[PDB]
């Protein structure tokens, strides 16, 4: 038996919290936006 | 003395205004802040420190502060600074020749009381002033003069049991839970869903989305129910950065510590069963009245729903044969302020001002003998 | 005329009430000891 | 059957002893505890309930709670807790051998009795039982045939005159007003001076304070206009966290409500004025040795200052020409638990138990024929 | 069921090993590396990542990336990554076979338990599993029950109040301000002394550079001060490359920013004045125990002179007459993963654990229904 | 011979008689009625 996929919701970069932009050089910061609104960000990727 | 001032200089915004007005004139924030960070801008004439709107809408780059913490005043200098706002900027009146009214909860310390007659007869100069207790106010607001009347700012709840004019002074309740706590909560409670507010400027967004999105469940277990099924209870905002927020639960959970003190870890019990241990502290006759005119004031008693809420309570604690009445007029946020405006407008009210000549024949101890 | 100053009691920090020292981030608490006793507390100054 | 057991089951303090002994062998309050935030440390293996001192010292985790209000049973599953904790753990004795004497406030509910005794017959197997008045145990302790006591504990104030060994139940005055009504007031009048008390921990702080540093006034003005020179009067306090609270009117100020209800709203006379109406309800000559023999006991008669208060208002009411003498033995707060263990130790009082072949035969109806 | 695991996830160094064991059998780095530059040998044994140890010597070549911030997963690919290394790699351990219990950070977004739960189920097939909050692992490691326990990590600092067994969860705070966050800030302030660290594999140096030489001080002014005599407090440092770096004050300007986060423009207090806060947050009669028993774990803790600032601190903000006394044993690093060992060998604790059918039957929710 | 539990009336709760709602804080008040006959009330359990 497996369950469906539970998700992180998309963060919020507050100027200090959960996360911040530089401390992970090695991931882009992409956005992720539908419907009009921007739920937030996540880390991805390369360069 | 041509024209009396009122001032509510509760925890959240300063009301204040002018008698006679229906409505404040100034509802600016209590909140003094401090920039935070070096100005390498030089000669753009940047003021020590801002207050009211300019540090409300500079917020990004200051400290915000609120000399007032549940209902006691615990800085002095800027309380000064907010006095002084209020006066010279804002309502553009030099408070020299005008009796000023101010409004206090009840149960306070008699230092506060003191400090704040000192300040207004010795750096204001007032000509009279006069200190009364919120919630009481708010029955002339109502027009009535009977009411277990209920008060819920930013920084305390009261309830005060009022009879044919006469106070119930020993059945007087007060929690240290309101707008503040509350939002401090919801603060809490959004880290759940990632979306961490540590500033104070966050503070102030945190009160946004708990002034526009929260409401207070009829059935808590249901509205849990409910937000447990993926459903249209979840509501989206938008931040000042653009990045957009979504809440279910917690639009219903942080409310919901108005009646489950536990929540927030406080032993005493909801703003619901206090304002129902009042009703019973009082005499046996009186209650008839009391359950028929439970009046409603104070911003955190303007959530959508609040008034079904607290019906279903004080009808499920109080007997069946009674009929309860809770009284929300739309203005609930003004009515402590407009019921000021009423009291100084009185003829038969103008004996019971404190005199310049009466604070200066005996100090700042005449407010325990002049006022309630 | 002039009158001296009533200078307030110092804030007891009850687990609840009409004194928490979290409540305004923007002051720091300080001790306000007298005859080797803090008697309460009172919020100045940055951090 | 070797020992009887007396129990005073005190508002505030169980006090429990083996017969014949002039000293209780146990006392500890009558609080029932439980944990009021959640528990994380699997293995610790913290007990669901606390009673007694164990709920007093770990109350800072604890929602301290009293089953006796104004000497009334108003839980009875803690009641039972506290029963079998005095028995099982501080006496360290099965009571289903030891005959029991157990002390109640006069004027009670009578169901109070009945389940009281229900409690003894059913679930402790007590072979046999006897209830008492708190008060005139208070006459046995002080070794007299004649006396106006008036005790006070924690739950209520009563006076219950006695002459010759005949009780007039008709002149008997109770008051509601007693130590955990007027340590709230403490609470109350502490926000004077800014000390905010809300939890039940800190009201047993409260009582902490009261206990040790309350006072009964000669003349309550005098007093207060000592207290405007507030350099004499006051004195420290300090807290479990370190704090120092520093009183000064309040120390006489929570005392004199027993002399003045009016202060908690209270209609009713003081602690005076009830005892002289006491006197005047009795006949016309056994006045003369009332006045003589006023016996004071329970707990809150245990304020400096208290005789001689008492002593000059019933001076001021009584009749100038009869010599008043109001009796305190240093001993008042134990003083109805030493007339029980006195008087259970009677040869003569054995005919009057409560059997076990009695209460089977007849039920807990049997009270109310064998006891006052 | 064999034997539990125990995992640290350390947001810099992963912790993992059997319970029972007094110390982890494998620390790692919580680092995950891609080739940043292209190939060109062939046959050279290549792999598309590098992770642990392989990765950290590898920096040269590699662009290190960290999965956790904060402690939260922030990229769930290299997360299970790591798992697999950890189970796999080096413990040499099939999870198939046995229990695991995973130490979380408060406060933490609910989702990072879900998906974490779902990855350990549906991935990795652990027969039953557990999350607990590192500092109560940290208290466990202390052998108590009662005290503040302050852990920071390298991604969070955070306290949490317990007396005895029970957690004050109101009273929990949390800062972002550690050990990652920490070294750029070093990386910062070392360009003051022309040194241009830049690059994810500097940041290892910098790190190394930070752990080996940086302290803390009895009065930073003081400290500061002694920069005048600048030849004492300076302290060499050789690079892989052989380059020697020498730096004054900078080794102790970076640690005292934990408490003066106004260093990196944080407006909250250090990790000093919230263990405070914490503490007064808590019940009147708990602080008593809390001074008493102000336990530290996590690895920038281990800074020399943490303990000295920190109680010279705490004895400026608590009273005076009262006793404070940090616990710092020689273990803080690994003392979260000790708790971890203790707690998941205790045969009480055997019934908390969520079994693979306690998941099946109710999916990831289970987590907050179990665990704290 | 165990005879039947006998019942405590409940509380009428006047204005200073030996009934008071806030001298437990650690019970809630519970409306006991009967057909519209509200009787008293009896305390127990949390808040
Ligand atoms: N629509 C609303 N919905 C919910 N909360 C509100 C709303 N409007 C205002 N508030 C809250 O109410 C507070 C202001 O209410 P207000 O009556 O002005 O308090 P106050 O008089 O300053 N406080 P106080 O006198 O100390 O009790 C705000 O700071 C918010 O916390
Ligand atoms: N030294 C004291 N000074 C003043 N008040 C005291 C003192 N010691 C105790 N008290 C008060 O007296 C109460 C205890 O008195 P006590 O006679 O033992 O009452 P009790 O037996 O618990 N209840 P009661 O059944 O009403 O007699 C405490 O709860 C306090 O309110
Ligand atoms: N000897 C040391 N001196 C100073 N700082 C150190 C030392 N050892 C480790 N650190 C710092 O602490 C970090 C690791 O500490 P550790 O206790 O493993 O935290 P963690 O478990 O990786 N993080 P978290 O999951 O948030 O608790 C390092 O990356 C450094 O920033
Ligand atoms: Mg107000
Ligand atoms: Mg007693
Ligand atoms: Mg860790």
């Amino acid at each position: 038996k497996k369950w469906p996929e539970v998700k992180i919701p998309a963060r919020i970069i507050t100027t200090s919290g959960n996360a911040s932009v530089d401390g992970n050089p090695g991931y882009r910061p992409t956005r992720v936006d539908s419907n009009g609104e921007t739920m937030g960000y996540e880390m991805r990727d390369r360069v | 003395e041509t024209t009396a001032l009122v001032c509510d200089n509760g925890s959240g915004l300063v009301k204040a205004g002018f008698a006679g007005d229906d409505a404040p004139r100034a509802v600016f924030p209590s909140i003094v802040g401090r920039p935070r960070h070096q100005g390498v801008m030089v000669g753009m004439g940047q003021k020590d420190s801002y207050v009211g709107d300019e540090a409300q809408s500079k917020r990004g780059i200051l400290t915000l502060k609120y000399p007032i913490e549940h209902g006691i005043i615990t800085n002095w200098d800027d309380m000064e600074k907010i006095w002084h706002h209020t006066f010279y900027n804002e309502l553009r009146v030099a408070p020299e020749e005008h009796p000023t009214l101010l409004t206090e909860a009840p149960l306070n310390p008699k230092a506060n009381r003191e400090k704040m007659t000192q300040i207004m007869f010795e750096t204001f100069n007032v000509p009279a002033m006069y200190v009364a207790i919120q919630a009481v106010l708010s029955l002339y607001a109502s027009g009535r003069t009977t009411g277990i009347v209920l008060d819920s700012g930013d920084g305390v709840t009261h309830n005060v049991p009022i009879y044919e004019g006469y106070a119930l002074p020993h059945a007087i309740m007060r929690l240290d839970l309101a707008g503040r706590d509350l939002t401090d909560y919801l603060m809490k409670i959004l880290t759940e869903r990632g979306y961490s507010f540590v500033t104070t400027a966050e503070r102030e967004i945190v009160r946004d989305i708990k002034e526009k999105l929260c409401y207070v469940a009829l059935d808590f277990e249901n509205e849990m129910a409910t937000a447990a099924s993926s459903s249209s209870l979840e509501k989206s905002y938008e931040l000042p950065d653009g990045q957009v927020i979504t809440i279910g639960n917690e639009r219903f959970r942080c409310p919901e510590t108005l009646f489950q003190p536990s929540f927030i870890g406080m032993e005493s019990a909801g703003i619901h069963e206090t304002t129902y241990n009042s009703i019973m502290k009082c005499d046996i006759d009186i209650r008839k009245d009391l359950y028929a005119n439970n009046v409603m004031s104070g911003g955190t008693t303007m959530y959508p729903g609040i008034a079904d809420r607290m019906q279903k309570e004080i009808t499920a604690l109080a007997p069946s044969t009674m009929k309860i009445k809770i009284i929300a007029p739309p203005e609930r946020k003004y009515s402590v302020w407009i019921g000021g405006s009423i009291l100084a407008s009185l003829s038969t009210f103008q004996q019971m001002w404190i005199t310049k000549q009466e604070y200066d024949e005996a100090g700042p101890s005449i407010v325990h003998r002049k006022c309630f």
